[PDB]
């Protein structure tokens, strides 16, 4: 048994930094990683990035700028940052472990970006 | 200042590095439309995957003075004895004359010890053990390394294991290379590990795979395979590179690379992958680089790049160049013909094209000739000293030695000065006559640790076992490096510690205010008396070509 | 032409030269304000001082076949019965068994006998002796050297004496420092020399001093201390050097010292010293000089020139400069700014900063890489053959040897090539089945001068001591430099002698034109029907590494 539960602000003025935290148990972190998924209203699905057991990290090609990700192992929470929000980010974001592939999903967080 | 201490182990040959040879040079210049140009190599990304395995064995023997192998452990010993409770089971099965036996640690009866950690390991290579017929359990974890296939997987002792690290059961693996039967495999759900030194169980699960080879038990943690990254990388980009025609295949040659190049004269289509955006991007970002670094107050561009397949699996970029004087050339004799476009035009005047001919052709023999100067003193410097030659091949310390013409390599454990200790005395009193030809040594992996027995090297350099002993001389005297000064011993007797710049230095390759005196030999009474040898320092290279000419005079006389 | 001959002595141990290690040169540039400029390093000027000191001591032993030690001689017989009579007191006085114990000259009797010079010695190292219980009386003549501080001097056979070379009496020297009693030290007004060779005795006085240490007598000649020096010398003058500024501390790097020096990033003021007319003088001197040698014509000055302490005790001077082109860029972008001073503009401009901060990194890797390649190969053949590879970093002859991780360095006696004579056969009679490696030499250290027996060495090397011995051959045939020419030696007997211009010589990296031919092997019948070996030359790397290895087996058979 696995889940993931994400944890954000929900609403963020644009041009700020973003920070979302996904709780995550079921598996060690200091093995498999977690990664990142976005999706905007009416649009498909978009890979953010991931983090591996290591300190090793990918991040999208349109969003390596100002996409971070980093963790604690003793805590099992991935923390996602995004600085320079447009008004496009507008999206539901969620967290996908790799105990598998993609076997197991979050149930996501919607945030809106404005003033 | 005071350097790190380091203790090399001995490498299995897990990580093997062939190393180049010599060419066999033009004696003229045969090359057809010579060229210069910027060039970007790109090597066949092997995609390295390394990771933890712990191995399991055991050991069996027999009291009388016989009958001394290894066998592994099954599965249910592992889950439940050593994972659940550290402890290895008693008795051990095994094959011996071609038929099953059964043993037991002193005979007592079936019964469960636990597992101790070991008495020096290292701390990055734990190991465990039941004990420092007799029947001994072992537990160790050793890194793990695998390539982009990912059909095999070399651990730590050189032993190759014949299976994919991703095989499993969990997310339909099935399809992965693995040459084992099915029931020496076995993968368990919600695993729970277990650190022996500690005992504190993990905290959440992981997926761990057990395989049992005929020699031992390897299990690892199965993770999924990551996404493949880009097919190739770059290898070093090329200051300056010249590209000849010859016998219908193109002739790349540097100065940096010492190794030539052949193509056949056709441009691998790389836009027939869709691999350019990241080759093509990359490449061409080089181009510029180099171009405007050094090339765009004195060349000009010739057309687009170009790339070639070259044999041996590298990828090379190419960009040729011309100088403005060799411009001056072309136009000049261009507007001749006419009574700005470079491309389709090179190589066609060839009264202009005989002399660049042999002007770069005694360039790339120059260089050709000079690497094989160089190649064969660094090999036979290789064969000298692998430590140092690896060492500074790669930057960092590192250990290696020669299986046989391949040459073995591995990582060395670094120590801190603070945490060795030299012992005051190099003297053996077990034994008169003989002593150790180098100071003892003790010291701890880390701080408050266990203190460990060894013997200083060379270059701070660690040794484990204390075997270099020598007959002993009069009018001993002794400098060994010590961190980062030096430690002076006189008739086998620590004497004091100086520091690196008490010491005169010749950094320069020639000093001439050196301010030596003539030596006079003082020997002892006792050579004369006692007939006793003297010092002599380290053996010179005659001297060890004469020191075993003598033996065979002894092994005569015997 | 002959070459002249070199009786090598083995050092001692009184001149210790460490030598340089590799560096760990950075994969990428990374320095700060990256700028080329004329440089004079200068080193502390240790100020050595060498003069001749004698040395006394006796020895004695017990005829029956044991306790045989050295010990001193007291003032008075020195001074008496040496200096005034040349000769020597029969008994002697030692501590045995931590008792006070006296023994004599073959029991005889107290009596005095005289001295007699040194059988072989050398022209510049005269020793004598009352012989070559039983007691022996023994002064030598031996060099010695001081450095700055004064407080102690090594003698040429290695052993210091710690003790003021200026300490005295006469003119109030009592403040110089001292670590012996003062019943230990003698000095003497009017003292008159006798030189024991000729005993002619000294023509004026000259005050002596006296010292007795616990295993010899030390005495010399009291010279007032000469007037103090520069307190720094020139080292070498560095035609460019390039400066980087990282971690809050300056980076100086060459093409020739193979070193890098790092400051403060503070100018040390050099004016605080009044000693700057010697080093502001002429360092001032060199850099106008190596300014308008080379870079007067494409190079401008920035600025007045800079003095920086540098670790290890150097004092860098600098003189910043920058290329023509790169001044262009400078007094262009001034040009703009302004809607020909090159100080305080320097480093301003980022943008123009930021390429030759990567073009200068690259030239200053490239150095740190090459001399890396260069010092491991050197510090190999050092260990390979020191006598080679001190002589040429000195300019001269030189003997060495590796005391442990440390070199060792003296001073050879060169004598001429018609005071030399060859033995016609390298074959001993006392044991059939060993003979000389090498030809065996008798000579002269000089013109009418008593013979020595010695050996030949390599390069013209002689060596006084006969054991370079092997198990025989057939079919032998050795050809070994001797003076100018070559002598050929065939058989273990002397053949003929043939010049330097006999032989095909390959100056030249690369010759092609070799004669050569297939030599087809001929081996005596008496290597099959005896079984005796047959020759094979001087042993490859691998026959020394093979030819150990059937050692080992023969060990394990016996
Ligand atoms: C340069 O061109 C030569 C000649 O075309 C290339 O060698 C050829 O390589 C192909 C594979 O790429 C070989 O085909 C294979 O050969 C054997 C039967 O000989 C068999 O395994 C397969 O059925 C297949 O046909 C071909 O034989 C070989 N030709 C020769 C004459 O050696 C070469 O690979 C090219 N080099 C580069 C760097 O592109
Ligand atoms: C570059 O600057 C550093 C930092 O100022 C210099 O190191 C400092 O050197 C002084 C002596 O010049 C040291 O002072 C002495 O230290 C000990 C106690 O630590 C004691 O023997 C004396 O009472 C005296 O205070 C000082 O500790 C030392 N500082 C550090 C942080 O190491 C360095 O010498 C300068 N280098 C050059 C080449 O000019
Ligand atoms: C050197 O390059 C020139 C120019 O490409 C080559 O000459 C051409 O060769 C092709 C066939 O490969 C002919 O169709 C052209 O007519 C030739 N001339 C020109 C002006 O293009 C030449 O073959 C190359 N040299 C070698 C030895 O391969
Ligand atoms: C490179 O040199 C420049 C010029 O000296 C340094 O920039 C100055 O730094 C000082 C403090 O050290 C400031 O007061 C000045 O305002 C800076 N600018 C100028 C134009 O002088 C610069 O710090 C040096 N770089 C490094 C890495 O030390
Ligand atoms: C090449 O040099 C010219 C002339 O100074 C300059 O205009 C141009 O920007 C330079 N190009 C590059 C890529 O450095
Ligand atoms: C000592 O060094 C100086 C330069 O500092 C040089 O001119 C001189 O020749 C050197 N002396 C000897 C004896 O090598
Ligand atoms: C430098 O060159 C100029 C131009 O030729 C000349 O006038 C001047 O004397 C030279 N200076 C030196 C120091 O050589
Ligand atoms: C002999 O030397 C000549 C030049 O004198 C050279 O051209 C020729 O190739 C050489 N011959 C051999 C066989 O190396």
């Amino acid at each position: 048994q696995v889940q993931l539960k994400e944890s954000g602000p929900g609403l963020v003025a644009p041009s700020q930094s973003l920070s979302i935290t996904c709780t995550v148990s079921g598996f060690s972190l200091t093995t498999y990683g977690v990664t990142w998924v976005r999706q905007p209203p009416g649009k498909g699905l978009e890979w953010l990035g991931v983090i591996w057991g290591d300190g090793s990290t990918n991040y999208h090609s349109d969003l390596i700028s100002r996409l971070s990700i980093t963790k604690d192992n003793s805590k099992s929470q991935v923390f996602l940052k995004l600085s320079s929000l447009q008004a496009d980010d507008t999206a539901t974001y969620y967290c996908v472990s790799y105990y598998g592939y993609f076997d197991h999903w979050g149930q996501g967080t919607t945030l809106t970006v404005s003033s | 200042t005071d350097a790190n201490f380091y203790v090399c182990p001995p490498p299995t040959g897990a990580t093997v590095v062939q190393f180049e040879q010599p060419r066999r040079c033009p004696t003229r210049p045969e090359g057809q439309n010579y060229t210069e140009g910027i060039a970007v190599v790109f090597k066949e990304n092997i995609a390295p995957y390394k990771f933890k395995a712990t191995m399991y064995y055991k050991d069996v023997t027999v009291s009388q003075v016989i009958f001394e192998d290894r066998a592994p452990v099954p599965f249910e010993e592992v889950i439940d004895k050593i994972n659940a409770k550290g402890v290895c089971r008693s008795t051990a099965k095994y094959v011996r004359n071609n038929l099953e036996t059964t043993a037991f640690h002193r005979d007592d009866h079936e019964t469960d010890m636990e597992l101790k950690p070991a008495n020096a390991a290292t701390r990055t290579s734990r190991g465990w053990h039941t004990t420092d017929t007799t029947v001994n359990c072992i537990v160790e974890e050793v890194d793990a390394r695998s390539v982009y296939p990912y059909d095999e997987f070399v651990l730590a002792t050189g032993d190759f294991v014949y299976m994919s690290p991703f095989y499993g059961y969990r997310e339909g693996s099935h399809t992965e290379h693995t040459s084992y039967a099915a029931d020496r495999f076995k993968q368990v759900d919600g695993f729970y590990a277990r650190d022996l030194t500690t005992k504190a169980r993990a905290t959440a699960p992981t997926t761990r795979n057990l395989l049992t080879t005929p020699k031992f038990t390897v299990a690892w943690d199965w993770v999924p395979k990551r996404p493949s990254v880009c097919t190739m990388t770059k290898w070093q980009e090329v200051d300056e590179m010249l590209r000849s025609e010859y016998g219908g295949s193109f002739r790349f040659s540097s100065d940096a690379i010492s190794t030539t190049f052949t193509t056949n004269l056709t441009e691998y289509p790389l836009s027939r992958v869709d691999l350019g955006d990241c080759i093509g991007k990359d490449a061409r970002d080089a181009m510029d680089r180099i171009f405007a670094r050094r090339y765009n107050a004195t060349h000009i561009k010739v057309g687009q790049p170009q790339y070639y397949l070259a044999n041996g699996g590298f990828l090379i970029a190419y960009q040729p160049l011309l100088s403005n004087t060799l411009a001056e050339l072309y136009v000049r004799e261009h507007l001749r013909e006419q009574s700005i476009e470079f491309a389709r035009l090179q190589f066609t005047y060839n009264h202009i094209q005989r002399p660049v001919n042999d002007m770069l052709g005694r360039v790339a023999i120059a260089w050709c000739e000079e690497q094989n100067h160089e190649l064969t003193l660094w090999n036979e410097a290789r064969k000298l000293n692998p430590n140092a030659i690896a060492s500074v091949t790669v930057g960092r310390r590192v250990s290696a030695r020669m299986l046989g013409d391949v040459m073995a390599v591995s990582t060395c454990v670094p120590v801190a000065a603070d945490n060795v200790i030299v012992q005051n005395s190099m003297r053996i009193s077990s034994r008169p006559g003989a002593c150790y030809s180098r100071p003892l040594v003790s010291f701890r992996y880390e701080d408050q640790g266990p203190l460990v027995e060894g013997q200083l090297g060379e270059n701070n350099e660690l040794r484990l076992t204390r075997d270099a002993i020598e007959p002993c001389t009069v009018g001993h005297r002794r400098y060994f490096t010590f961190g980062g000064g030096y430690v002076y011993f006189e008739e086998y007797a620590y004497s004091h510690q100086l520091s690196r710049a008490d010491i005169t230095t010749v950094s320069t390759f020639i000093d001439l205010n050196i301010t030596m005196l003539e030596d006079h030999e003082f020997v002892p009474l006792e050579v004369y008396t006692r007939h006793e040898i003297k010092d002599s320092g380290l053996l010179d290279y005659t001297e060890v070509q004469r020191r075993n000419q003598l033996h065979d005079l002894r092994f005569a006389d015997i």
